[PDB]
């Protein structure tokens, strides 16, 4: 009822920086934007009270697009698709690093 | 003498189109064959030509107060297009 | 994180 | 002839100065019969010069003995817009061996005439020799001699009053062992560190410059101009069919008398030992182990040494080659997994260092071996060896790793009793000791 | 003691100048003319030995700076040139260097016999110049087959790069090394 | 089968393909690629270390060995072109050893100290390790060991943990443009160095973090401070500058740990600036968190919003309309800014514009401040003429593009402006309008290369929008454009490079300064985030209300201190210099009292008595869509409709005063880099 | 006589 | 003393381990290379670190913050 108002964010987690391989790309998630959270004011823990603070990265999971917007709908969230950026393969060569520079000028 | 006059009379004008859709031609028509005069006119105007993908041709004018007024170009001939800015800058302004 | 001597 | 092979005579060596007896100079060199009509050879063209080439047999001088012929004529036949470039390598780095810097000590001209052969053979402008940085009078030898043949007309616009404009350039290393690979010579040469390329590209598509470019040894290149006078047919009778021509050859270790020497390729190597160079010292009885070209290739034990011809293919049939015809005999006395350590030291002082399995396989294999060397191992660790002999050879990029793990793999086929020898007498010192 | 960075010092630092002596600059031209205009890089080996031979045998930072300026390259790849390369020091020497200690085809016939005595007549350890500047003992990087010696190399950068000579000495013994050291001494050049 | 990570292959002609093999599998793919492309096509990811696709192929670290029929070595895939009916077999037992080899010779120097290595957990080495060659070390002697190099305040080294890739050198030769970094040595005993000491002053160095495999180059303020496996990951944009850079934002609890880049080959290509990267230690630091006005002493007092809201409110009726200003600072959104702009016109006043040098530019046209090639178009052009513009410092991405293009398509460049300091070669052509005025009127040898370019590219910079000569510099450059053909419907040459973030939804918006002189006439000046203003043109007896997250000056002035949000921590739509609109994902919660920037003047809106017709962001997006449709079709690229043809003719004459320096220091230029430590000590050591 | 928007934005930052 | 320790310290009569570890002084190694193991017996101390002595200034050991200078040169 309240929580099934919220508004969500449907995408397709990008792969990471610090590692070549590409083996958890594919994956579609909701994000539930879950950005309530304090310091308990005895250790210093992080405290929240949003019950979905960890569900949309921890459980649930979607093997596609359609998969994740039908999930959605169902449940009557509002669901805003990101669209996920993919690389552009090029023609590469080794023998381009010994390219001649020409006749001088 | 009125294309002389819509700086006194508004303090904006947008004009929104679409790039490549047939609805917009007359639009885009008009922007090509009137902005050079219209800006001539009024250097002190901003008349926006903001185009978007989808969107319906049409044209806006802000008055004082933050008033707006809007007219929707489709299904419109470039010479009633400007009959439109006419009215704009001479009612309502 | 890093102490003042560079210890982790 | 086609039986026995051996006992070359003097009309029929090419390098009538190797021992220096005369003037290695201009006119002494057209006295010995250098730059005799080069003009008639450089106008009989490319096609005529590669055909020739490819009928005397030549087989690479520096190692790998491929066909010199089919090599040349790889280079391209018309121009894309970039110039042809031919690179003498004369970066003989190699322990035991000396015959390109005889060659460039005592018959220079012989290299200067065979540069503008294989340069018009290689429709190639310019000439780049790339000599060993420690070859300071040599270096300065050659240059003195390449003024000789500039200021004779022989060399630059219109060589030998032939048309063709050839430039011929002296360059030179600063110590590195791996600068003799003919993709890390094109690197140093372009003025980085000597570390070799991968292939493709191949040089004669991209090398110096990423222009056409063809890398031949020394002695390659000095003997086509002998062979073009002589005839393909004179220099293909010597030896067996594939492995045509004379070789140079330098003979060193426990021999009575060493020495270097041209001589008939495929000679037997026994032959050549008690030939020109009094025997084994104290009797072939007394011969361990011989390293037949080079420290680059695996030794062959007594028994091997008795039969085998001195060739590109005979050699190549019992694990070993040919290489560069450098001689290293060992006698009984010798510590032979010394002699092996040692190499793996070199081998690994040598790595450039660019590829992981040579730059990190040669230092473990120098250690196994500093450790083995005194029986301080295990049984199973020549068995390790071995692994990591075989993990580092085929999987870099150039062949300083084969030539790293070759000597380690000989070692194990044909001593394993003596190591396992050693770790057992280690072993029993160890017992009772403590 | 060769290390593959630099530390800042007072005869060997950034900030000291250091160009091609006039006499240099016609050895560096015809250096450059060897190799197409666009390809100047191709001249470093070349231009490096020669700032060695004028700078008394050595290599410091600024003479690495002065031909990266020459050739129009960025310093580090001129480091990366002087690093890789073993004929080239990048610490001071004495006006001849002497280079021993060789390498396997010459231990076999006992090559390690020679270092020693000439550390113990010269007073020093290895690569450590004499109090007077004359004499450094270096790493010997061999050639050939070592068979009729074991041999020394000696690098004479008394004369700077109009005298410069590299030579090797061969049946080297305690005694014949000591004379050729005294003969260096005394400015006669060694037989060999 | 799916390319390896969704990878796009784009085919110049379907006759230029060719058909390989994969494991038995048919793969097609254009002729040039390598075995290792090919191997990414079938969907087949091969272990690699040394090579990077962005970088120029090195073949050193032998771990993509793979077995092609009919060869008899292993053949290093990421090297070895793709040729018709190859059979290429990636887990045959060759291949299978081959990998167990290489990996055992990488760890066998390899230190032991994964527990303090900060890659550890996100580490190619370990994965690598764990998957291909789950072989049990034997190897029982000495490791080498390496000491460390001192390379700056921003990367860390442990040179223990170097494997020798030579990705660093690469980078730094071939995307830097600073050839800082070498390998020295030879042998095992080859170390990554500078050889002298110096640090890494690009300003791309902090991508050497993340293109490094291990852990010897890491981030120096992130240094121990968590691992990756407790961290949560939002996808976002920078706010820096104008290029709207995708980001990674990193965070643990309400406080963002670190920024990486995320990939777009449009804008950034898996590449972001230091400013980007190190900027996230601001976020924490002289954060405003509660409402405050000035007390009886002139000192602040910390309030509720409604008392706040109600004493702005009372004020902003006690002036006249033409004497409220509202300034949108350089950070804010588009929602903000729109709202900002109706609340200020619904008070009867038309000062409203975005802080910066284009504060009033004609913005009638988009062309006119849009960088109309795209960043992606940039690597078509065979010609780059710069105009009072240093995109190394106003817009670091766009100028690793062109160092990018001029390396590989060796396009010439032409800077006409202040001396700088380029890192890629170019000819400095003048250093004002008299050398636009030599360009037009030819005779010269860039004019002839101009008109010898069959793709040319003029960067005018948004620095010049605020000189007393703009019209005349506009007029000279868009005359340049016309001679030489720029324009066409087939290239548009011509670009303007905005600075900040906020600029280009601005100028959509139509947020543009009417009056030069209205900011020393003003009674009520609203500062929205608008730091880099100069408040000493305001009146002093002018009621200055600041909003904002951070803040030096204006927060000295102001009466009235409104705390807002940050970009990490809300939802706001920016547009780039090419006119590609983007929206920030919340990460974190906001500090203290503080509230989203368009909350906040809707709220003053209704307490001043103005009734504006949306009551949330979707509202205000609805309204957006009548003023700039483009800012709310977020991702899309399209195409310019309209040209300079429709300008007026201008003959205002051409002032000699030369073009001067927008960005003075890189890391000092906005308050949130102006609040961390890290931007600081990089202004203090390296610049 | 104040919208919620008014009350929530009192409130919170979250609606 | 410093910022690091005081976040969890609050005790100041004992010294804290960074000044502790400061106090030992660098050990002393005939060579360029040491291994620290942390403990006399190394499956009870920390994983074997190999730390270079080519600098001047004393090298650290990264785990437990053994100093190591060469004897020599
Ligand atoms: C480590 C290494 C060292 C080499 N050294 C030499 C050398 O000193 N001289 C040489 O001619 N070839 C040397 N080679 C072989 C060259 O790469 C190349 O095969 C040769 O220049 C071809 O000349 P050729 O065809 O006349 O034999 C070496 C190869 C390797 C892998
Ligand atoms: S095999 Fe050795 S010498 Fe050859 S490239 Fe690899 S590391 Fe360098
Ligand atoms: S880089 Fe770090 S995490 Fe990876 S294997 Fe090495 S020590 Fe372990
Ligand atoms: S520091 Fe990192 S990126 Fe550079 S060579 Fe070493 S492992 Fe490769
Ligand atoms: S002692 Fe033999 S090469 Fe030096
Ligand atoms: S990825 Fe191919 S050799 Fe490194
Ligand atoms: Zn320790």
């Amino acid at each position: 009822e309240e929580h099934l108002s919220r508004k969500v964010i449907i995408y397709s987690p990008a792969r990471t920086a610090t590692q070549s391989g590409s083996g958890k790309l594919g994956k579609w998630k909701i994000n539930f934007v879950s950005t309530l959270k304090w310091e308990n004011p005895l250790m210093g823990w992080t405290s929240t009270g949003d019950p979905y603070a960890n569900v949309g990265d921890s459980a649930l999971a979607f093997d596609s697009e359609e998969a994740a917007k039908s999930f959605a709908e169902r449940h009557g969230w509002d669901y805003k698709v990101k669209k996920p950026n993919t690389p552009l393969l090029k023609v590469k060569s080794y023998s381009d690093n010994f390219k001649w520079k020409g006749n001088p000028q | 003498a009125w294309r002389g006059s819509i700086s006194k009379s508004m303090k904006e004008l947008r004009i929104l189109l679409c790039q490549s859709s047939p609805a917009s031609a007359p639009t885009r028509t008009f922007v090509e064959k009137n902005y050079k005069d219209l800006k001539s006119l009024n250097p002190k105007l901003p008349i926006l030509i903001r185009e978007c993908s989808g969107v319906q041709p049409q044209m806006w004018a802000r008055y004082d107060m933050g008033v707006e007024r809007c007219v929707n170009l489709d299904g419109l001939t470039e010479p009633q297009i400007l009959k439109a800015l006419e009215n704009l800058v001479k009612s309502g302004a | 994180e890093e102490r003042e001597d560079g210890s982790r | 002839e086609k039986t026995h092979f051996g006992g070359l005579k003097d009309e029929d060596r090419i390098f009538t100065n190797l021992y220096g007896l005369h003037d290695p100079f201009l006119k002494g060199a057209m006295k010995r019969g250098d730059w005799h009509r080069t003009k008639d050879l450089v106008l009989k063209g490319t096609d005529w010069i590669v055909n020739e080439m490819k009928k005397s047999g030549l087989r690479g001088r520096g190692g790998a003995g491929f066909p010199s012929g089919l090599k040349w004529s790889f280079m391209p036949k018309v121009s894309d817009g970039r110039p042809s470039y031919l690179v003498v390598n004369a970066d003989e780095s190699e322990p035991g061996t000396c015959k390109d810097r005889e060659i460039m000590r005592h018959d220079p001209h012989k290299l200067l005439e065979g540069c503008l052969i294989a340069g018009v053979g290689m429709r190639a402008s310019a000439a780049y020799i790339y000599i060993r940085g420690e070859y300071v009078n040599e270096r300065l030898n050659l240059e003195k001699a390449r003024r000789e043949a500039y200021a004779a007309g022989l060399l630059g616009k219109n060589a030998c009053g032939s048309g063709y404009d050839f430039e011929v350039y002296i360059h030179f290393g600063a110590g590195a062992y791996i600068c003799g690979e003919e993709t890390a010579l094109l690197e140093s040469l372009e003025g980085k560190q000597g570390k070799p390329r991968l292939k493709p590209p191949f040089p004669a598509n991209a090398g110096l410059y990423g222009c056409p470019t063809t890398v031949t040894n020394v002695e390659t290149v000095a003997v086509s101009p002998t062979i073009l006078r002589r005839g393909p047919e004179w220099f293909s009778s010597f030896g067996r069919k594939n492995n045509a021509g004379t070789k140079l050859f330098c003979i060193s270790g426990h021999v009575n008398k060493p020495c270097t020497v041209e001589e008939e390729m495929s000679i037997p190597l026994k032959e050549l030992i008690e030939r020109h160079c009094g025997g084994v010292r104290g009797g072939w009885d007394n011969l361990l182990a011989i390293i037949p070209g080079g420290s680059s290739v695996p030794l062959i034990p007594k028994n091997i040494c008795e039969d085998v011809l001195m060739d590109f293919d005979a050699l190549k049939a019992v694990q070993s080659g040919l290489g560069t015809a450098a001689v290293i005999v060992m006698d009984k006395s010798t510590d032979v997994v010394d002699a092996i350590a040692r190499l793996s030291y070199f081998y690994k002082h040598e790595s450039c260092g660019q590829c992981t399995p040579c730059r990190e396989g040669t230092g473990w294999l120098w250690m196994i071996m500093e450790r083995m060397k005194v029986g301080n191992a295990k049984l199973e660790e020549i068995d390790m060896l071995q692994e990591v002999t075989k993990q580092i050879e085929g999987h870099t990029i150039c062949a300083l790793g084969d030539a790293a793990a070759w000597p380690v793999q000989g070692l194990i086929r044909h001593f394993r009793p003596e190591l396992e020898r050693r770790i057992r007498e280690r072993a029993e010192r160890e017992l009772l000791q403590a | 003691t060769a290390l593959n960075y630099h530390l800042d010092s007072p005869d060997n630092k950034p900030d000291l100048p250091w160009e091609f002596s006039e006499a240099n600059q016609s050895k560096v031209k015809e250096i450059l003319s060897y190799y197409p205009s666009n390809y100047k890089q191709s001249a470093v080996i070349p231009l490096l030995d020669l700032a060695q031979q004028q700078n008394g045998g050595w290599l410091p930072v600024s003479a690495m700076n002065a031909v990266a300026k020459v050739i129009e390259v960025a310093p580090i790849r001129v480091y990366e040139v002087a690093t890789f390369y073993s004929m080239f020091n990048r610490a001071k020497v004495g006006k001849y260097h002497l280079l021993v200690c060789g390498t396997t085809p010459c231990m076999i016939r006992g090559s390690r016999d020679i270092e020693s005595a000439l550390l113990d007549h010269l007073g020093v350890k290895r690569g450590e110049v004499t109090k007077d500047g004359l004499f450094s003992v270096g790493e010997m990087e061999c050639m050939g087959c070592c068979v009729n010696a074991p041999m020394i190399t000696v690098a004479d950068y008394s004369n700077g790069s109009e005298g410069y000579t590299y030579n090797y000495f061969e049946d080297v013994t305690p005694e014949k090394v000591v004379e050729i050291v005294e003969k260096l001494r005394k400015g006669e050049k060694p037989p060999h | 089968r799916n390319p390896v990570g969704g990878a796009r292959v784009h085919f110049s002609n379907p006759e230029d393909a060719i058909e390989v093999f994969v494991d038995g599998y048919a793969v097609k793919v254009p002729k040039g690629f390598t075995v290792l492309q090919a191997c990414e096509v079938a969907g087949v990811d091969i272990p690699r270390f040394c090579y990077h696709s962005r970088l120029s192929i090195a073949g050193n670290c032998r771990m993509c060995l793979v077995e092609v029929e009919k060869s008899p070595k292993p053949v290093a895939s990421c090297a070895m072109p793709a040729l018709p009916g190859m059979k290429i077999k990636t887990d045959t037992p060759i291949a299978k050893k081959a990998r167990e080899g290489v990996m055992e010779f990488l760890l066998m120097n390899h230190p032991l100290d994964c527990p303090i290595c900060d890659q550890g957990g996100e580490c190619d080495l370990q994965d690598q390790s764990m998957a291909f060659g789950s072989d049990r070390g034997r190897f029982t002697e000495m490791k080498r060991s390496v000491v460390d190099k001192n390379l700056g305040p921003l990367v860390k080294t442990v040179m223990t943990r170097c494997i020798q890739c030579t990705r660093c050198v690469r980078f730094a030769s071939e995307v830097a443009g600073v050839q800082d970094l070498g390998i020295l040595g030879r042998g095992s005993g080859e170390e990554i160095g500078t050889y002298v000491e110096k640090l890494m002053t690009s300003e791309l160095s902090g991508n050497v973090i993340d293109i490094c495999p291990v852990g010897a180059l890491t981030s120096k303020p992130f240094a121990f401070k968590a691992r990756n496996w407790e961290l949560k990951a939002t996808e976002t944009i920078d706010v820096s500058d104008a290029v709207g850079s995708n980001i990674r934002v990193d965070s643990r609890g309400p406080e963002v740990m670190r920024i990486i880049p995320r990939l777009n080959e449009d804008i950034n290509e898996e590449w972001i600036s230091d400013k980007t990267r190190f900027c996230y230690d601001g976020l924490k630091r002289q954060r405003l968190s509660d409402p405050m006005i000035r007390d009886s002493d002139g000192r602040f007092k910390a309030v509720s919003w409604r008392d706040a809201l109600a004493v702005v409110g009372d004020i902003i009726h006690q002036v006249k309309p033409d004497e409220i200003v509202g300034v949108a600072g350089q950070l804010s959104d588009a929602e903000s800014m729109m709202v900002l702009k109706d609340f200020v016109n619904r008070m009867g006043s038309d000062n409203v514009w975005c802080e910066g040098t284009a504060a009033g530019v004609d913005a009638d046209l988009r062309y006119s401040y849009l960088m109309n090639t795209s960043i992606s178009g940039l690597e078509n052009a065979d010609l780059f003429l710069l105009i009072g513009t240093q995109p190394r410092v106003e817009a670091a991405m766009v100028n690793a593009r062109i160092c990018k293009t001029v390396r590989a398509s060796n396009a010439k460049v032409g800077y006409v402006g202040p001396p700088a300091e380029f890192n890629y070669d170019c000819k400095h052509l003048g250093t004002g309008p008299d050398t636009l005025k030599e360009i037009a009127e030819g005779r010269h040898p860039f004019c002839t290369a101009l008109k010898n370019a069959k793709n040319p590219a003029i960067i005018v910079g948004a620095g010049l929008f605020n000189r007393t000569d703009k019209n005349a510099i506009l007029s000279s450059v868009e005359s340049i454009a016309q001679a030489n053909n720029v324009v066409r419907p087939d290239w548009n040459g011509l670009n303007f490079l905005l600075q900040y973030a906020a600029q280009a939804a601005a100028l959509d918006l139509g947020l543009i300064q009417q009056s030069a002189k209205a900011l020393e006439s003003a009674k009520f000046v609203y500062l929205m985030g608008a730091d880099d203003v100069n408040v000493d043109k305001i009146p002093k007896d002018a009621f200055v209300v600041y909003q904002g997250h951070h803040g030096d000056k204006a927060v000295y002035r102001a009466n009235v201190i409104l705390p807002a949000s940050a970009f990490t921590e809300k939802e706001g739509t920016y547009e780039n210099t090419e006119g590609f609109t983007q929206q920030t994902v919340p990460a974190v919660p906001t500090v203290g009292d503080a509230r989203d920037d368009w909350k906040i003047v809707r709220a003053l809106s209704e307490v001043s008595g103005v009734k504006l017709p949306y009551n949330s962001i979707e509202g205000v997006r609805s309204r957006i869509k009548s003023v700039a449709p483009n800012l709310v079709h977020t991702d899309e690229r399209e195409p310019a409709a309209f040209g300079p043809s429709l300008k007026p003719e201008c003959k205002e004459a051409m002032s000699t005063t030369p073009f001067q320096t927008v960005v003075e220091n890189f890391y000092m230029t906005n308050s949130i880099t102006r609040a961390s430590k890290i931007m600081a000590q990089c202004s203090a050591v390296l610049l | 006589g104040k919208t919620d928007f008014l009350k929530n934005f009192y409130t919170s930052n979250y609606f | 003393v410093g910022n690091h320790t005081a976040k969890w310290m609050q005790d100041r009569s004992k010294k804290s381990p960074m000044e502790l570890i400061s106090e030992v002084p660098p050990i002393k190694v005939d060579g360029r290379i040491v291994a620290c193991e942390g403990d006399t017996n190394p499956a009870l101390g920390h994983p074997i670190e190999f730390i270079c002595l080519d600098l001047n200034e004393p090298a650290i050991c990264k785990y437990c913050g053994l100093r190591y200078v060469q004897d020599h040169h």
